[PDB]
RNA sequence: CCUAAGAGUAC
C-alpha cells in the first residue's frame, strides 16, 4: 500500500479508502452490470507499488494501517504490540501474513509454534494425502493417491481460500484426545 | 548405530502386524522414536554365533554401558509420569486395584500386603504396591536437597530390603542414573533380574495410569491473572533497564570491559539483562503453576519437559539470537523496513516478549524464523561432522 | 570400503517399530510375515527330530 | 483448478525450478583474509543482455 | 499381641503441605513431658483438628491372644474379634530408624506404606519398641 | 504441485534467512537435509 | 462504507489482495 | 468426494442429512449452526462430518462420461 | 501428522467399546501423547483443537490465520458459552471398566493429514535371493529383493 | 429385586433412563456389549456388474456395507459361517439388487431407496434399509451424470460391530455416574475455582447436592448410572437395550455351559 | 498383509477351548483360569462378582496382551471352598441379576405413550 | 542390466 500526507486528516494515510474498496468488492460480486475495477486499476491509479529488496532499503513500511497510521483498559489475552513510536512511513503491508508462503500459509496460528514445527509442517504437508486434481480419473499418472472423504479444516487460514484448500483438502477433521490412556 | 548398545541381541515373539515391536524401556539406547523410524534385524545361522550372540550381546547384559559406567536404559516416558504420580503420599489404593495390580506382576509371590491403612477403610499406598516389583534384599538410600530423616516434603529416596520406606520414585531413582535403583538392581541381583524389574514397573504402572488417567491441554499453559501481571511487569522493568543502558552509552558513558570493545560491552550487557528477564518471568511462571498443573507434573518427574519450555510457552520465548548474537542488521543499519536505522531496541533485534500462548508479533515471528533456520542448519552441520570424526 | 569392510547381506529384515509396553525388555516383536521370509538352520538331532520333521 | 506454468515433455510435466544467481553490472567490495596479499578486492560480473 | 505402648496425645499443628488426603500433625505427650509425635495421617479417612485428644496405641499385633506379615492379609470376615475393633484409625507399618536423641530421649521411626511417624521420648518406656512391623491405632 | 511450481534452487552462510528475504520467500519452508535454506520458496 | 473517502481497515485488506489474486493467480511468473 | 454415510466417531448416519442440510442453507437462509441442529446433529462429531463435508463428486461429474450409453 | 510438526506413526488401534469416551457417549478417533506437547511447545496444536471444538459446535469456521487478534481467552468463553469446561478438559471414563479418570482429558477436534509413508511398502526381508553379476553380493533394494 | 431401572425419555431413536442398584461392572458390561456384541443386518458383498459413475467400485461398496438395513427378525436369519449352503443361500442372508441409470440430463441421485430386496425374505423382518427423513429417499448412495449407469448385487449377512463397526447398531451411548463427584472418583482440575469453572451435568437436578461440611463418605459405592442408548436404526432402542442384556447374559451362560462340560 | 482376520477376536480357533483350568503354586487353594475369545467385558463383571463373594481371598484379572482375545482370571478361596465353585456362583449370580433387569426396563418401557 | 540426475524418510 502506498502511504501519502492526506493534508484534509493533517496525517499520513493509505491512499486506498472504502470507496476503492467498495468497487473491487462490486467487482468480485460481478464475477461471481458496473465498470470492472482490478487490481491493474489499483496499480494504474497509485494505490499500490511494486516494491523489490533494493528499493525496500530505502522505504519504512507500516505493519498494520489500523494501529500505526493514526497518532495515539487493554485486554490481557492479546499479544504485546508497540507503535514504534515513529510516523515517517510511504508504505504499509497489505497482510503480514503474506511473507508466508503457499506450504506454511495452511498452518493453523503458525506463530503460537515454535518456528521449526512450522518448517517441519511444511515440508510434510507436500506428503500429506488428498485430492490433487478433479479429473484424477483421466490422467494416467505413475502414482496417485486420494482420501476418500476430504474434508476442510474446522479451522481455517484466510490465506488458504485462495490456494483452494477448502476445495481440494488432504486431511480430515479427527476427534483427538489427548492422554497416557495404555502406553501404546 | 553410533554405539554397540545400538546393536544388541533380542529374543523373537512373532505378533501379527506389520511392525517391529520393542519395550519403551530400549528406545534409549537405540536412540529410537516411533514417528517412523526403520530398524533393522540379523538372524544369526549357526548355533556358535547363536550362542555368542545371547551371552555377549544379549539386551540385559548391556543395561550397564561401560561408556560411562551407568545404566544405559532406564523409565521413560508414560510409565516415568506414572511412577511418579503413584508413589505420593496423596494416592491410595482400595482392594480391588490392588489385586488387578499386584496380579499384573509376574513374578509376584501370592501372598497380599498388609495395607498402610486398616481402618476404618483398608488402603493400599503406591508406594507399597510398587515395592512389589521391587525385588527382595535391594537397599538405597539418596538424600536430595534439605531431606531429613523424616521427609517433611517426601523427596529423597529410602528403601529398606525392597520396600520403599520414604521417597517419591521419579528420574532420579528408576531412570538412567549412577546409583538408582537401576544400577544397585543390576550390581546386586544380576542383569536378569534387572530386566525383570523393568517389566514389573512396566506393568504395573502402566496399569495404575490407564486406570487412573493423564492428560495436557491449552490451560496447563495459563498462568492467572496476577502472575501475567506481575510477568509484564517484570519485562517492562528489564526493558528499562535496557533503555536505560542505551542512554549511557549514547552519552558516551558507558566504560568498556577490559577484553572487549564498548559495543560488545553493551551488547553483552543487554543480553545478559534479558535473559535474566526471561528466567525470572518463567520461574515466576513456575511457582504460580499448581501441582495439579499437568506440564508441571511432567516436569517434575522427569519424563519430558524442562524449566525453559514452561517458561516459553507461559511467560515469555525470550531473547533470539544468530550466530551467538542479537539480530543482525541485515538491511542498511536496520533488521528490517518497518524499524527506523539505528534502533538498539530490544524488539527492534529481535527480543520476543509473547509467549507461544499469547502469539508472537510479525517481526518476532520472523526472528524466531531466523533462529529456528539456525538451529536446523546447525543440526545438519553435527550430524555430518559427528559422523566422520566418529569414523 | 563398499564391499569388504561393510557388504549386503543376506538373512536380514528392514521395517518400522512401534512401541510396547506389554514386551519384556529383551525381546522383539517381528511380523509374521517377517518371520515366514528369515529363516534359521537347525541341524537334524534326534533331540529335535519329531517338531522338525512337524515343521516341514 | 490446474494451475498450468509447467511443460509436457515425452507425456511428462515437466517444471523449470527458478534458478539463483548474482545479479550481474554491480560493483561489490570485499575484504581477504590475513595470509593473502591483497586486502580488499572490488569486482564486477559485468555482462550485457 | 501386646500394646507395646500407649499413651494420650493433644495435637498442636496440623500441616496440610502440597498434599489434599495426608495432613502431618505434631502432638505433644498430656502425661510424660518428655515424649513427643509426628505423625502422617489420612486426614479424608480420619479427620483430626488442632487441640485434639487422641489415645495412641503402638502394637506387635492386633489378636486378642498372645503370639504363637509374614502371612497374606485376609479381609476381615463378619465376627472376627481384633483390638482394631476399640480404636477408630488403624495403621500397619514397619520401624526403620532408632535413634539416640541425648542420655535419655530416644526416638522411633516407623513407615506405613509412606506414611512417616516419628515418636520421641525416654527409654524408660519406649524400651519396649524394636525394629520390626508395628500397628498404629488411634482413638478420639 | 503449488509449492514446486513457486520453487527456487541456489547452485552451490547462504544457508541462513536473511532479514532481506521478508516478505519475498518463505520464512519457514525448507528441507531439512543438505539443502536447507539453498531451495527456498516464493 | 457511507463516506467513499474514510479509512480502511485491517479487514478491507482481505478485498486488495482477492483482487490481486483474482489477476496475478498463483503461477504468474512462469506465465508471465 | 461424497458425504459420508455414517459419522466416523459415533457411527450416527449422516449420508441422508446432506441435501436436507444443503436446503436448509439455501431456501431458509439459515447459518450453518442452526441447520446442522435442526437435522438433529447435537453431538460435535457428526457436526464436523457434515459441516466440513467438501462435495467434490460435482466437480466429477461435469466431465463427459468414458462410457457413455 | 496434525498441521503443527506433530509426526507419529499408529501404535495400535481400539474399538469403539475399549476407547475412554465421555459422558455424551463420544470417543476419540486418535489418542496422542501428552509428552509430545511440552518439549516440542506446539502450543498452536492445543489453540486449533479449542477452535474446532468450538467452531464444530457453533457452526461456524474458525479464523485460524496468523496475525488475528483471536485469543485463547475468547475461544474459552465461547466454548463456556457451549455449556463445556472452558479449557477443552472432558470427564472421560475408562473404557474397559467404566471408572472415571482420575484426570481430565484434553478432547477435540483437530485436523490431521495422512502422509504418503505406509508401513506396507517399508517392510523387507530377505533370507536368499538374487545376487549382483559382478561381487556375487546380495542386490540393492527392496524393489528388487535385495540385501 | 435386583437392578432397578426407570427411564425418563422415551423416543423412536432414543431412550434416556437411570439404571439403579447395580454394580459399575454391570453397567459398563451392559454398555459394552451394546456397542458391539449385537447382531445386526448389513450388506456384506458386493458383486458390480456396471459402473461408469465417477466413483470406484470398492468406494461404493463401503458405502453400501455401512447402510443401516432392518434387523428386527435377526435373531431368526443364521450366521453365513455356521450355514450348510456354499457361498450364500436363503436360509443366512439377504439378496438386493442396485441398478440405476442415468437418464435424465441433470444428476440422478442414487438413493437407499432405490435397493431392491431380491431374495424371500420367508416372511421374516430383515432386509428393508431403514428410512428415517421425511423426503423418503434413504441414504445418498451416489450420483450419475446423464448415460451413466450403475448395476450390481448385495449380499447381506448377519454381524457384530466387533467383526466390523459397520453392524454396530448402537450409535453413541451416554453414560454417566455420581454427577456431584461424591465418591472423589475424579480430581477436578481448575485454575480458581472448580465449582465454578466445571458446567454442572443435566443429571445433577437427580441427586442431592454434597452439604460441603459432611465427612468423606468411603464406604459408599458407585450405583444409579444414567444412560442414554441411540439407535441407528436398525432395531428400536429399546430391542437395543433387551438384546444387549440378552447377549451379555447369554455370554456368561455359556461360561458356564464350558464349565460344566469341561 | 500381516492383519489378522477379526473374526479371531471371537470365534474360538481349531483345537482349542473356551476355558483352561491351571493350578497356582504360588498359594494354596488358587487357580488360574484362561478365557479364550473374551475381553474386558466379561473379565470385570466376572472379577467384580467373585469380589462380591464373602469366601474368595483373591480375585483378578489380566489381559496380558491388547494384540490377542484372552484374558487370565486368578481366584483363590478359602480352605474347603473350591474355586470352581466360586466361579459357578459368581456367574449365576450375575445371570440372575441380568435377569431381573431385563424384567424390570420391559415393564418399565411398556409404560410409555410418547415412544 | 549399467550409469547419471532429481525428490524424499530416520538420524
Ligand atoms: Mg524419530
Ligand atoms: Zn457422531
Ligand atoms: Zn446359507
Amino acid at each position: 500500500f502506498i502511504v501519502e500526507d492526506d493534508e484534509s486528516l493533517g496525517h499520513k494515510e493509505l491512499k486506498v479508502r472504502k470507496g476503492h474498496i467498495a468497487k473491487l468488492m462490486a467487482t468480485e460480486y460481478q464475477d461471481i452490470d458496473v465498470e470492472e475495477y482490478t487490481w491493474s486499476s489499483l496499480l494504474n491509479e497509485g494505490l499500490v507499488e511494486y516494491i523489490d529488496a533494493e528499493e525496500e532499503e530505502s522505504i519504512l513500511i507500516a505493519m498494520q494501517p489500523e494501529d500505526l497510521e493514526p497518532a495515539e483498559d487493554v485486554d490481557p489475552a492479546k499479544r504485546i504490540r508497540v507503535s514504534h513510536h515513529a510516523t515517517t512511513f510511504t508504505h504499509c503491508e497489505i497482510h503480514p501474513s503474506m511473507i508466508l508462503g503457499v506450504a506454511a500459509s495452511i498452518i493453523p496460528f503458525p506463530d503460537h509454534n515454535q518456528s521449526p514445527r512450522n518448517t517441519y509442517q511444511s515440508a510434510m504437508g507436500k506428503q500429506a494425502m488428498g485430492v490433487f486434481l478433479t479429473n484424477y480419473n483421466v490422467r494416467m499418472d505413475t502414482m496417485a493417491n486420494i482420501l476418500y472423504y476430504p474434508q476442510k479444516p474446522l479451522g481455517t487460514t484466510r490465506a488458504m481460500e485462495y490456494l483452494k484448500f477448502r476445495e481440494l483438502p488432504a486431511g480430515q477433521n479427527a476427534i483427538v484426545a489427548i492422554a497416557c490412556y495404555s502406553g501404546y | 548405530s553410533l554405539h554397540k548398545m545400538s546393536m544388541m541381541a533380542h529374543r523373537v515373539k512373532v505378533i501379527p502386524y506389520s511392525t517391529f515391536r520393542l519395550n519403551l524401556s530400549v528406545t534409549s539406547p537405540y536412540n529410537a522414536d516411533f514417528d517412523g523410524d526403520e530398524m533393522n534385524l540379523h538372524v544369526p545361522q549357526s548355533e556358535e554365533t547363536r550362542a555368542e550372540l545371547s551371552q555377549l550381546c544379549a539386551v540385559p547384559l548391556q543395561i550397564v554401558s561401560p561408556q560411562s559406567n551407568k545404566p544405559c536404559m532406564g523409565i521413560v516416558q508414560d510409565t516415568l509420569c506414572g511412577i511418579r504420580k503413584l508413589t505420593l503420599r496423596d494416592t491410595f489404593i482400595e482392594l480391588d486395584q490392588v489385586l488387578n495390580m499386584l496380579y499384573w506382576v509376574p513374578d509376584w509371590d501370592g501372598v497380599i500386603p498388609t495395607p498402610a491403612i486398616i481402618k476404618p477403610k483398608p488402603l493400599w499406598s503406591g508406594k507399597q504396591i510398587l515395592s512389589v516389583a521391587i525385588p527382595n534384599g535391594i537397599h538405597l538410600q539418596r538424600f536430595d536437597e534439605g531431606t531429613t530423616l523424616l521427609s517433611p516434603k517426601d523427596n529423597g529416596m529410602l528403601i529398606i530390603d525392597g520396600q520403599i520406606i520414604f521417597g517419591v520414585v521419579e528420574k532420579k531413582t528408576v531412570g538412567s542414573s549412577n546409583g538408582g535403583l537401576i544400577h544397585v538392581v543390576t550390581r546386586e541381583k544380576g542383569p536378569q533380574v534387572c530386566a525383570k524389574l523393568f517389566g514389573n514397573i512396566q506393568k504395573v504402572v502402566n496399569f495404575w495410569l490407564l486406570h487412573n488417567g493423564f492428560s495436557t491441554g491449552i490451560g496447563d499453559t495459563i498462568a492467572d491473572g496476577p502472575t501475567m501481571r506481575e510477568i509484564t511487569e517484570t519485562i517492562a522493568e528489564a526493558k528499562k533497564k535496557v533503555l536505560d543502558v542505551t542512554k549511557e552509552a549514547q552519552a558516551n558513558l558507558l566504560t568498556a570491559k577490559h577484553g572487549m570493545t564498548l559495543r560488545e560491552s553493551f551488547e553483552d550487557n543487554v543480553v545478559r539483562f534479558l535473559n535474566e528477564a526471561r528466567d525470572k518471568a518463567g520461574r515466576l511462571a513456575e511457582v504460580n503453576l499448581k501441582d495439579l498443573n499437568n506440564v508441571k507434573q511432567m516436569v517434575m518427574a522427569g519424563s519430558k519437559g524442562s524449566f525453559i519450555n514452561i517458561a516459553q510457552m507461559s511467560a515469555c520465548v525470550g531473547q533470539q539470537s544468530v550466530e551467538g548474537k542479537r539480530i543482525a542488521f541485515g538491511f542498511v543499519d536496520r533488521t528490517l523496513p518497518h524499524f527506523s536505522k539505528d534502533d538498539y531496541s530490544p524488539e527492534s533485534k529481535g527480543f520476543v516478549e509473547n509467549s507461544y500462548l499469547r502469539g508472537l508479533t510479525p517481526q518476532e515471528f520472523f526472528f524466531h524464523a531466523m533462529g529456528g533456520r539456525e538451529g536446523l542448519i546447525d543440526t545438519a552441520v553435527k550430524t555430518a561432522e559427528t559422523g566422520y570424526i566418529q569414523r | 570400503r563398499g564391499n569388504l569392510m561393510g557388504k549386503r547381506v543376506d538373512f536380514s529384515a528392514r521395517t518400522v517399530i512401534s512401541g510396547d509396553p506389554n514386551l519384556e525388555l529383551d525381546q522383539v516383536g517381528v511380523p509374521k510375515s517377517i518371520a515366514k521370509t528369515l529363516t534359521y538352520p537347525e541341524v537334524v538331532t534326534p533331540y529335535n527330530i519329531d517338531r522338525l520333521t512337524q515343521l516341514v | 483448478f490446474d494451475m498450468g506454468g509447467y511443460f509436457i515433455i515425452n507425456g511428462s510435466e515437466k517444471v523449470l525450478i527458478a534458478q539463483e544467481r548474482s545479479a550481474g553490472n554491480i560493483v561489490q567490495v570485499f575484504k581477504k583474509a590475513a595470509p593473502s596479499p591483497i586486502s580488499h578486492v572490488a569486482e564486477i560480473r559485468s555482462a550485457l543482455e | 499381641s501386646n500394646t507395646l505402648f500407649d499413651d494420650i496425645f493433644q495435637v498442636s499443628e496440623v500441616d496440610p503441605g502440597r498434599y489434599n488426603k495426608v495432613c502431618r500433625i505434631e502432638a505433644a505427650s498430656t502425661t510424660q513431658d518428655q515424649c513427643k509425635l509426628t505423625l502422617d495421617i489420612n486426614v479424608e479417612l480420619f479427620p483430626v483438628a488442632a487441640q485434639d485428644s487422641l489415645t495412641v496405641t503402638i502394637a506387635s499385633s492386633l489378636n486378642l491372644e498372645d503370639t504363637p506379615a509374614t502371612r497374606s492379609w485376609r479381609p476381615p470376615q463378619a465376627g472376627d474379634r481384633s483390638l482394631a475393633d476399640d480404636y477408630d484409625y488403624v495403621m500397619y507399618g514397619t520401624a526403620y530408624k532408632f535413634e539416640e536423641v541425648s542420655k535419655d530421649l530416644i526416638a522411633v521411626y516407623y513407615s506405613f506404606g509412606g506414611l512417616l511417624m516419628r515418636l520421641e521420648g525416654n527409654y524408660r518406656n519406649l524400651n519396649n519398641l524394636k525394629q520390626e512391623n508395628a500397628y498404629l491405632l488411634i482413638r478420639r | 504441485t503449488l509449492s514446486h511450481l513457486r520453487r527456487t534452487n541456489t547452485p552451490i552462510k547462504p544457508r541462513q534467512l536473511h532479514n532481506t528475504h521478508w516478505g519475498l520467500v518463505c520464512p519457514a519452508e525448507t528441507p531439512e537435509g543438505q539443502a536447507c535454506g539453498l531451495v527456498k520458496n516464493l | 462504507f457511507e463516506d467513499e473517502s474514510a479509512p480502511i481497515t485491517a479487514e478491507d485488506s482481505w478485498a486488495v489482495i482477492s483482487a490481486f489474486f483474482r489477476e496475478k493467480g498463483l503461477v504468474s511468473q512462469q506465465l508471465d | 468426494m461424497i458425504v459420508p454415510v455414517r459419522c466416523f466417531s459415533c457411527g450416527k448416519v449422516v449420508g441422508d442429512k446432506w441435501e436436507s442440510y444443503l436446503n436448509l442453507l439455501q431456501e431458509d437462509e439459515l447459518d450453518e449452526g442452526t441447520a446442522l441442529s435442526r437435522l438433529g446433529l447435537k453431538r460435535y462429531c457428526c457436526r464436523r462430518m457434515i459441516l466440513t463435508h467438501v462435495d467434490l463428486i460435482e466437480k466429477f461429474l461435469r466431465y463427459n462420461p468414458l462410457e457413455k450409453r | 501428522a496434525s498441521r503443527h510438526g506433530q509426526k507419529g506413526t499408529i501404535g495400535i488401534t481400539y474399538r469403539r467399546e475399549d476407547m475412554p469416551f465421555t459422558a455424551e457417549g463420544i470417543v476419540p478417533d486418535l489418542i496422542i501423547n501428552p509428552h509430545a506437547i511440552p518439549s516440542r511447545m506446539t502450543v498452536a496444536h492445543l489453540i486449533e483443537c479449542l477452535l474446532s471444538k468450538v467452531a464444530a459446535l457453533s457452526g461456524n469456521e474458525g479464523d485460524a490465520s496468523p496475525f488475528t487478534d483471536i485469543t485463547v481467552e475468547g475461544i474459552s468463553k465461547l466454548l463456556r458459552e457451549h455449556g463445556y469446561q472452558s479449557r477443552g478438559f472432558e470427564v472421560m471414563y475408562n473404557g474397559h471398566t467404566g471408572k472415571k479418570l482420575m484426570a481430565q482429558i484434553f478432547f477435540g477436534p483437530t485436523y490431521y493429514q495422512r502422509l504418503r509413508h505406509m508401513v506396507d511398502d517399508k517392510i523387507h526381508a530377505r533370507a536368499r535371493g538374487p545376487m549382483q553379476v559382478l561381487t556375487r553380493q546380495p542386490v540393492e533394494g527392496r524393489s528388487r529383493d535385495g540385501g | 429385586e435386583g437392578p432397578q431401572v426407570k427411564i425418563r425419555e422415551a423416543s423412536k431413536d432414543n431412550v434416556d433412563f437411570i439404571l439403579s442398584n447395580v454394580d459399575l461392572a454391570m453397567a459398563n458390561s451392559l454398555r459394552r456389549v451394546m456397542i458391539a456384541e449385537i447382531p445386526t443386518l448389513a450388506i456384506d458383498s458386493v458383486e458390480v456388474e456396471t459402473n461408469t459413475t465417477v466413483l470406484a467400485d470398492e468406494f461404493i461398496a463401503h458405502r453400501l456395507g455401512l447402510i443401516p438395513l432392518q434387523s428386527m427378525d435377526i435373531e431368526q436369519l443364521e450366521y453365513s459361517r455356521d450355514c450348510f449352503c456354499e457361498d450364500h443361500c436363503d436360509k443366512c442372508s439377504v439378496v438386493l439388487t442396485l441398478q440405476a441409470f442415468g437418464e435424465s440430463e441433470s444428476t440422478t441421485n442414487v438413493y437407499s431407496k432405490d435397493l431392491v430386496i431380491v431374495s424371500n425374505l420367508m416372511g421374516r423382518n430383515i432386509g428393508h434399509p431403514i428410512i428415517q427423513d421425511k423426503e423418503g429417499n434413504g441414504v445418498l448412495i451416489c450420483k450419475l451424470r446423464k448415460g451413466q449407469e450403475l448395476k450390481l448385487t448385495c449380499v447381506a449377512k448377519k454381524g457384530i460391530a466387533k467383526e466390523h463397526a459397520k453392524w454396530g447398531p448402537a450409535a453413541a451411548i451416554e453414560f454417566e455416574y455420581d454427577p456431584w463427584n461424591k465418591l472423589k472418583h475424579t480430581d477436578y482440575w481448575y485454575e480458581q475455582d472448580s465449582a465454578k469453572e466445571w458446567p454442572q451435568s443435566k443429571n445433577c437436578e437427580y441427586e442431592d447436592p454434597p452439604n460441603e461440611g459432611d465427612p468423606f463418605d468411603y464406604k459408599a459405592q458407585a450405583d444409579t448410572f444414567y444412560m442414554n442408548v441411540e439407535s441407528v436404526g436398525s432395531i428400536p432402542v429399546d430391542q437395543v437395550v433387551v438384546r444387549g442384556i440378552d447377549t451379555l447374559q447369554k455370554k456368561v451362560a455359556s461360561i458356564l455351559l464350558a464349565l460344566t462340560q469341561m | 498383509m500381516n492383519a489378522p482376520d477379526r473374526f479371531e477376536l471371537f470365534l474360538l480357533g481349531e483345537g482349542e477351548s473356551k476355558l483352561k483350568i491351571d493350578p497356582d503354586t504360588k498359594a494354596p487353594n488358587a487357580v488360574v483360569i484362561t478365557f479364550e475369545k473374551e475381553d474386558h467385558t466379561l473379565g470385570n463383571l466376572i472379577r467384580a462378582e467373585l469380589l462380591n463373594d464373602r469366601k474368595v481371598l483373591f480375585a483378578a484379572y489380566k489381559v496380558e496382551h491388547p494384540f490377542f482375545a484372552r484374558f487370565k482370571l486368578r481366584i483363590q478361596t478359602t480352605e474347603g471352598y473350591d474355586p470352581k465353585d466360586a466361579l459357578k456362583n459368581a456367574c449365576n449370580s450375575i445371570i440372575n441379576k441380568l435377569g431381573a433387569l431385563k424384567t424390570n426396563f420391559e415393564t418399565e418401557w411398556n409404560l410409555q405413550t410418547l415412544a
